[PDB]
């Protein structure tokens, strides 16, 4: 029911964790944010299918 | 890299063929020269497979198949872009899995127990045998064996099971389909059983014997004990190898017309009831 | 939540995390894959390309 | 060219690589 | 790098090292047999030929 | 615990030279039996390649390395 | 690369999604099988034939050995798998072989008489020396000498006092009595006397009638002499897990040592 | 529900309420995929995009 | 985090990392030969060498 | 639930953690600068399809 | 990494790398097979042949 | 086993891991480097498939 | 190489390499049989029986 | 272990059937190749590019 | 080579021998019958019966 | 042509390692 | 190897086994002797087909 580690064995262990959790959360924040000003994730009401905006000469994959 | 009781059973004999230059450990395997020959024909052939991957274009293991020759090819050796590359790959896996089974023999004599596992797994290989050898015999050729592909044999199977219109009705995959929901149904039986005694609710002791044959006795009439239970298994699944070997070897060989009219062929006419 | 580490197992929280979060880039990747605005292995053009104005994305626009 | 550099590159990182080379840079 | 037979057995590489030689040649003679410029047994014309 | 037989030092050096003396005659031979293939028929494509189809007339059977047989 | 609402879009859908969450519960369900094949065994140990030390960190955790599971017993004791008695037991335990080569992999020839070097084949393993018993705390494992209620049923041999012969078909002993488990309602062992008293596993003596009508035990794996080296009982009436692995263990010995042939193959 | 923990396994429930809710994000994401109006991997356009006026929720329009 | 090998078993950690980092080059690898774009094997030309433009990727540009 | 490691056995797995990590990290960035100056990989609001830049003639997989 | 294999066994290392160094190795020789460009076996010709300008691989090159 | 690794003899395998690891390196560099001078393995802008350079006659394997 | 016997078992290395000259035999006289220059059992003609030049190896000939 | 004369005793033997194999395999392939040369020329040796139309080839 | 018994098994050298060779005797003998030249049981005629001239082995015939 | 310098070259080392011959040279 | 019985326990076992073989054969032989003459078991050489002997309506299962 305890994992038996000492107050400071958890606090180093928690010091791990958020620079782990933490970075990994900003670096995918900045992959995100470069993704989504590449390509914004979701679609105003207009949509974002190319059937809807492109010429017919433009194929879309539907 | 090695168990903590292993290093006392590790000791030099025990082999079929091999002597002390083949008998030694890499890692945890144990290798014999059956181990190196085991891995000769399964390299090679995973080579070959890997071969027809590259001239079919079919880098996918799903798509990617080797198929047996032409049945106007009959017996002979074929051109290894028209079934040679299957041919080979045949012998390879008749060499990897008897290969395997005599080093299975051969650590089963350095441990001291029974060649159960080795003929068991010499059963599976006298299946895949019969299938690739006496299918062809049967019917006069390497085409009409399965081919060497992990989805292009399931198509395979499907063919020739619709090849006798309902394949199902077959006497021997009826009696090997029941056998396989059986080995299945005892293995559950067998595991829940042995978990069920060494892992009752938390703070209850752990069971014995008398207590999973009074579980089965209680639940269904009999328990098939200890002993009963593997020996019981074992047979259960040798039986559905066997009967494998049986419905890979008539059907076609000795029925071409449908398991269903196989069936009406005799069952309707008995002649207790045929009246 | 330092404390987590007395009653939860960091070994296992971790471990956990990475072989999730492995198959959860495998499955977001996946997703981008699944989508032709995002497949940038096959490089489709962004509607944007063709729009005029800015679509937005909560933005209230009619037709 | 492109692939003129490539060659000289994979050729340079070949040399530098070499163990006689490479185990220049020991530091035990 | 010899005292990798402190830490293999000589022998034990060697077979390994014989069984990987029959493996691949074999593997590229059968690779060989599957091309048209170089099956000797199905005898193709080379392409310097013109055949 | 003592292995039965031993394998010192220098008679790792030993086996170690035997084995690449061993190792570089092998490959010699074998470079040789590559340079009798090669002048026999080079295995490296020129820029023009050595398809029998791009130079033999269309009287020559030429067959492609790649098979039809799993159109995938 | 269509959408195909409501089965997802391109390959997106939900065949294939179903396909990689069983996937992954398939892979979790392997690492746990893994992890309980790691409770016996485990932590791992390198070979101590090695001319290197051992590495600080040791194979077989990718799985993590879990940690030991407890198990309550009848008698009233908790123990914890793996049993430390066990592993101390392949610690400490007397090897009399050699490696036959300086490094890991290479198999233990044993130094002088593999019958009684308990190795290989002969080794076993430390087990409990109290006798077992029932669940209503009578011997698990009785001579019918001692279990009168047991008996050898009509239409299948009684062989007291059957001769048991060896590998070489010389008279190993006759049979004073036959040791059954009370719960198994099996014969786990074959008492022989010797002209002393040993036992023989069910399972290493092969009941054969003889075309006299007679029967007899046939010992494959030891000979008429080597039952005189089986391991005896330290109380005649009843026998422990350690004598039973002991005594089994003694004729496993016997399948690769009684002769000096069954340790060779066919073409060395 | 502090003193759940003097009952409940804290880690059997929270390792099994983040299994659960792993395979519910899935879950939601999928049924959001399966939407039209939803699918942001297809982008399909909103209705409200089309009509002139606010559909509503709970707003009792007529045809 | 020279203080995750107190509670992380490193030997685990490199090896399945190396064993995971083997298995992502093939899938990665595997997904370029998938994309004409990036399918060195099969070598198709880049769309680069048919506009007279910088496509960017994120430049905003429009047809 | 403790490797059983010191602080100095520790220590030095984390200087070999740190060289492969950041080696390889370097390496695979320098790698994906380089195919990245071959191919762009994320293309513009354009695309990069063959079939919307090159003419008919250049034939596209997709 | 000379201090490894005080941690990681190098024979496990040292036979895991080559055993995957020889699936690799044949992967990639097939990998070259497969390709048209780099099918040694079949020889077929290089676009090079064809073409009088250097194609470069990263030459900004136009149609 | 009985004690671990010394550091000499973790030197000792180090030397023939650097030297193992390092000569594979460097030949596996000039076999690339070998094979890049006889084709280039990436292809430019204008690709080099066949189709798109080669006459008609010229059969590919796409 | 005198004392490889005296380290590697000569006895099971001749045993193994009659095995794999069976197997070696069987397949090569296979690879002859497969020929159709090469099978003896169908007795097909050579073609130098039918061109009035010697082909040769490494005879560098022409059209 | 093998004493020094046993070993050359193995070695005689060896020698022995290596190369009674190997000269009686040499002089087996060189009249496998008298009879027909193993390797084509570069017009190749396959018989429907030879042989006048109506031979018929198994190639 | 009289001392190779000094070092092999002369009884199951000779039953591995006897057992592969009548396996060869039977593979050999069913090359015969599967050949057609050669199958006495069919009783083919052979080609030489219908050559006007001896056709040899390593004769350098020509059409 | 060739054919023969094949034929020679395998035949002069069929004779040059024939054991009557090869042990000479031990 | 041997049945242990004694030479009179032999004796009578081959008592019995003559009796019952002897009688068995000699009531075969009457019975095969009967059947023979009703219908002699062996063609001669103009065969007993009916196909062969009998008229055309005669059907023969042959
Ligand atoms: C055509 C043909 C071909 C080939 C060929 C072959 C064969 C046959 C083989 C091989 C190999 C091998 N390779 Mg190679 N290749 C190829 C390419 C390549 C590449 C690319 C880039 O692409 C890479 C990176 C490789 C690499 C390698 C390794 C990994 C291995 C080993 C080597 C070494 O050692 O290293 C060493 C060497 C090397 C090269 C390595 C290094 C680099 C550096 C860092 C740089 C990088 C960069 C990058 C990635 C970027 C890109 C860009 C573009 C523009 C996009 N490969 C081609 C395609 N192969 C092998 C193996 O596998 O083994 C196992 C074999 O066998
Ligand atoms: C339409 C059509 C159809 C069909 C078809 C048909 C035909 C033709 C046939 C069959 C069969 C049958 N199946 Mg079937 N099917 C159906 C269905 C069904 C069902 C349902 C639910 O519905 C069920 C349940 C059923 C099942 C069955 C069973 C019983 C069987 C199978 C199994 C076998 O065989 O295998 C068997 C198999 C055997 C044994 C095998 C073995 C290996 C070897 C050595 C081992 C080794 C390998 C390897 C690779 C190694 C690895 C490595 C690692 C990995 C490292 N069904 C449909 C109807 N069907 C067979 C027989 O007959 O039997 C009897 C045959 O022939
Ligand atoms: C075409 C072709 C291609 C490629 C290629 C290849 C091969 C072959 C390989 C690879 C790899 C690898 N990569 Mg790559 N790529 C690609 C892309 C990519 C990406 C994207 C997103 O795009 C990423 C992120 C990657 C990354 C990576 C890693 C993860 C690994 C390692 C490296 C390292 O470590 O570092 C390196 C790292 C790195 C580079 C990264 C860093 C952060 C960054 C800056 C930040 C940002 C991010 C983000 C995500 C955002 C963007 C998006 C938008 C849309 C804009 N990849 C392409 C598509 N590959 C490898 C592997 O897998 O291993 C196992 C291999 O083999
Ligand atoms: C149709 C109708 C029929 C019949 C009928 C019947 C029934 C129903 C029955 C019988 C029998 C029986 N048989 Mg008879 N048969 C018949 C014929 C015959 C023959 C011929 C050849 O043909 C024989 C040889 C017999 C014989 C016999 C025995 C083996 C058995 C036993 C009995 C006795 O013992 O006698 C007794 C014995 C006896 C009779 C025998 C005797 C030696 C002898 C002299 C010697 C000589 C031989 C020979 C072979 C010659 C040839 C001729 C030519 C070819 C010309 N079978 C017919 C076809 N079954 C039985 C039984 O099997 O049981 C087990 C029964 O049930
Ligand atoms: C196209 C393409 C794409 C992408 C892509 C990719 C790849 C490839 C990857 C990824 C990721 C990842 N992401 Mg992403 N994306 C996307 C989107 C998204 C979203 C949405 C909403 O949409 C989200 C929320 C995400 C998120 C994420 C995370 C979760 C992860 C981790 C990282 C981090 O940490 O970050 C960090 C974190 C983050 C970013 C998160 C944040 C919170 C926030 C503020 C809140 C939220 C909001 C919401 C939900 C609302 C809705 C809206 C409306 C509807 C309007 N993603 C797109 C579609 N990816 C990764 C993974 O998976 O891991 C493993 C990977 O690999
Ligand atoms: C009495 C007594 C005796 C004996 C003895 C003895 C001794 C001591 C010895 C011997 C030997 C021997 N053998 Mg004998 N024997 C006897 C018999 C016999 C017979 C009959 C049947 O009669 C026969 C046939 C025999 C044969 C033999 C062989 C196997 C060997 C030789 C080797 C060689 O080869 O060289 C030589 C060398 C060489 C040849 C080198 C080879 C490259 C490699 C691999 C190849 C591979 C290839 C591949 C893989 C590819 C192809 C493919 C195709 C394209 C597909 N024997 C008697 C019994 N023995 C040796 C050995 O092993 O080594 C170690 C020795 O020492
Ligand atoms: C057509 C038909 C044919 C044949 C036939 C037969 C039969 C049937 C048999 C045989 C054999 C055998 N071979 Mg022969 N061949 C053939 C060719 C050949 C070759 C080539 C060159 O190609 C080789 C290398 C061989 C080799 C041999 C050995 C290894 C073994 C043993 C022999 C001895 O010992 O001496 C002998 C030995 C010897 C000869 C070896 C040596 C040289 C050296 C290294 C050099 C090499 C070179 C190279 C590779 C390059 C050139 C080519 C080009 C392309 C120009 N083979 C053809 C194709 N078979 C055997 C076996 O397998 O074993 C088991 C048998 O049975
Ligand atoms: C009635 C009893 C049975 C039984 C019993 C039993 N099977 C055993 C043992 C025992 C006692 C072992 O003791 C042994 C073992 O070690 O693992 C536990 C073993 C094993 N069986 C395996 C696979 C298995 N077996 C199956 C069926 C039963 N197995 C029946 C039900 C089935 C199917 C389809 O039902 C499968 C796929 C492996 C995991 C392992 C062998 C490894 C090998 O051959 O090495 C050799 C090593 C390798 C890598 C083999 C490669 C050889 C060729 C060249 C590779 C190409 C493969 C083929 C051509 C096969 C056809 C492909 C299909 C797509 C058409
Ligand atoms: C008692 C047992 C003795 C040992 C087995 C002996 C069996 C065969 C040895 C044959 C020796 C070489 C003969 C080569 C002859 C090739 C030319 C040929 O074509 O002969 C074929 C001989 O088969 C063949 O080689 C069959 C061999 C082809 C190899 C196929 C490999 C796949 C299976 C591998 C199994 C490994 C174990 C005859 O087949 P077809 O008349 O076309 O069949 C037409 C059908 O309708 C049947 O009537
Ligand atoms: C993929 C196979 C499943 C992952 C695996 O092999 O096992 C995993 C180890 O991952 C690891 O090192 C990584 C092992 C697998 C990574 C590489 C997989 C692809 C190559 C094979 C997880 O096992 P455990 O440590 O017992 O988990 C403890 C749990 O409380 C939480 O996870």
């Amino acid at each position: 029911i305890r994992t038996g580690l000492t107050d400071e064995e958890c606090q180093e262990i928690h010091e791990m964790n958020m620079l782990g959790m933490h970075a990994y959360w900003s670096i995918g924040l900045i992959a995100n944010a470069l993704a989504y000003a590449w390509r914004p994730f979701h679609q105003g009401r207009a949509g974002n299918r190319l059937e809807d905006h492109a010429p017919d000469y433009v194929r879309s994959a539907l | 890299a090695m168990l903590d009781f292993e290093r006392k059973y590790r000791v030099r004999g025990g082999t079929l063929l091999g002597g002390d230059l083949f008998d030694f450990w890499v890692g945890p395997f144990y290798v014999g020269f059956f181990g190196v020959t085991a891995i000769f024909c399964a390299v090679f052939g995973f080579l070959m497979i890997g071969l027809k991957a590259a001239i079919s274009e079919t880098w996918s293991i799903f798509q990617l198949v080797l198929a047996p020759p032409n049945l106007e090819n009959g017996f002979a050796l074929a051109p290894l872009d028209e079934g040679g590359l299957w041919q080979i790959v045949t012998a390879c896996a008749i060499g990897a899995f008897v290969s395997w089974a005599l080093r299975e023999v051969e650590i089963s004599r350095k441990l001291g127990i029974g060649y159960h596992i080795p003929f068991a797994f010499g059963v599976a290989i006298s299946f895949f045998v019969l299938a690739q050898l006496g299918r062809p015999l049967l019917l006069g050729g390497w085409g009409h064996a399965f081919p060497y592909g992990i989805i292009a044999h399931l198509d395979w199977v499907n063919n020739v099971g619709y090849q006798n219109l309902h394949y199902h009705y077959h006497w021997a995959h009826m009696l090997g389909c029941s056998l396989f929901f059986a080995t299945s149904f005892a293995l559950a039986l067998h595991g829940g059983l042995i978990l069920s005694v060494t892992n009752p609710k938390k703070g209850e002791v752990v069971k014995t014997a008398e207590h999973e044959n009074t579980f089965f006795r209680d639940f269904v009439g009999y328990s098939i004990g200890s002993l009963g239970i593997h020996r019981l298994g074992l047979a259960l699944a040798l039986s559905t190898s066997i009967s494998c070997i049986f419905g890979i070897l008539t059907t076609g060989p000795f029925w071409s017309r449908g398991w269903p009219e196989w069936w009406y062929t005799w069952w309707p006419q008995i002649p207790i009831w045929n009246w | 939540m330092w404390k987590l580490w007395k009653f939860v197992d960091f070994r296992m929280t971790a471990v956990g995390f990475h072989l999730f979060f492995a198959l959860l880039a495998f499955a977001v990747h996946f997703a981008c894959i699944s989508s032709e605005r995002f497949n940038w292995l096959e490089g489709a053009p962004a509607a944007e390309y063709y729009m005029d104005e800015d679509p937005g994305i909560w933005k209230r626009t009619s037709y | 060219g492109d692939a003129g550099i490539v060659v000289a590159v994979l050729v340079i990182l070949a040399i530098l690589g070499w163990p006689n080379i490479s185990s220049t840079l020991r530091r035990w | 790098m010899w005292r990798i037979w402190k830490v293999f057995d000589p022998r034990r590489i060697l077979i390994a090292t014989a069984l990987w030689l029959i493996i691949i040649s074999l593997t590229i003679h059968v690779i060989l047999m599957t091309t048209e410029r170089f099956n000797w047994l199905q005898g193709a014309p080379a392409a310097e030929y013109y055949s | 615990i003592r292995p039965l037989r031993d394998f010192t030092d220098e008679e790792a050096q030993e086996f170690h030279q035997a084995a690449v003396q061993s190792f570089f005659l092998y490959v010699a031979v074998a470079f040789v039996a590559h340079l009798l293939v090669w002048a026999w028929r080079p295995f490296w494509p020129p820029e023009q390649g050595y398809r029998l189809e791009d130079f033999a007339p269309e009287e020559i059977r030429t067959d492609s390395f790649y098979s039809d047989f799993l159109p995938t | 690369m269509e959408a195909f609402y409501p089965m997802g879009i391109a390959r997106f859908d939900w065949g294939i999604w179903a396909v990689i969450f069983f996937f992954v519960f398939l892979a979790g369900l392997i690492v746990y099988c893994r992890r309980e094949d790691k409770r016996e065994g485990y932590p791992l140990i390198s070979d101590p034939n090695d001319k290197y030390g051992a590495p600080r960190l040791v194979s077989g955790t990718i799985p993590r050995v879990p940690k030991p599971k407890t198990f309550l017993l009848r008698d009233g004791r908790t123990i914890q798998v793996p049993r430390q008695e066990k592993v101390e037991w392949d610690r400490n335990y007397k090897l009399e072989a050699q490696p036959t080569a300086p490094w890991p992999g290479s198999p233990l020839e044993p130094i002088g008489n593999p019958m009684k070097a308990a190795i290989g084949p002969g080794a076993y393993a430390k087990r409990e020396d109290k006798p077992e018993l029932t669940w209503h705390n009578k011997q698990k494992i009785v001579p019918m000498r001692i279990a009168t209620e047991y008996y050898v049923v009509e239409d299948d041999p009684d062989l007291r006092g059957a001769p048991v012969v060896g590998l070489c078909g010389g008279q190993g002993g006759r049979v004073r009595d036959i040791w059954v488990d009370r719960s198994e309602c099996r014969i786990m062992y074959y008492e022989v006397e010797i002209s002393d008293s040993v036992l023989l596993p069910q399972c290493f003596a092969r009941e054969t009638r003889r075309m006299d009508g007679v029967w007899e035990i046939r010992v494959n794996s030891i000979t008429a002499e080597q039952f005189r080296d089986v391991p005896r009982l330290s109380n005649p009436d009843q026998i422990t897990p350690q004598e039973e692995d002991m005594v089994c263990a003694y004729y496993g010995a016997g399948t690769l040592y009684a002769v000096p042939g069954r340790t060779e193959p066919f073409l060395p």
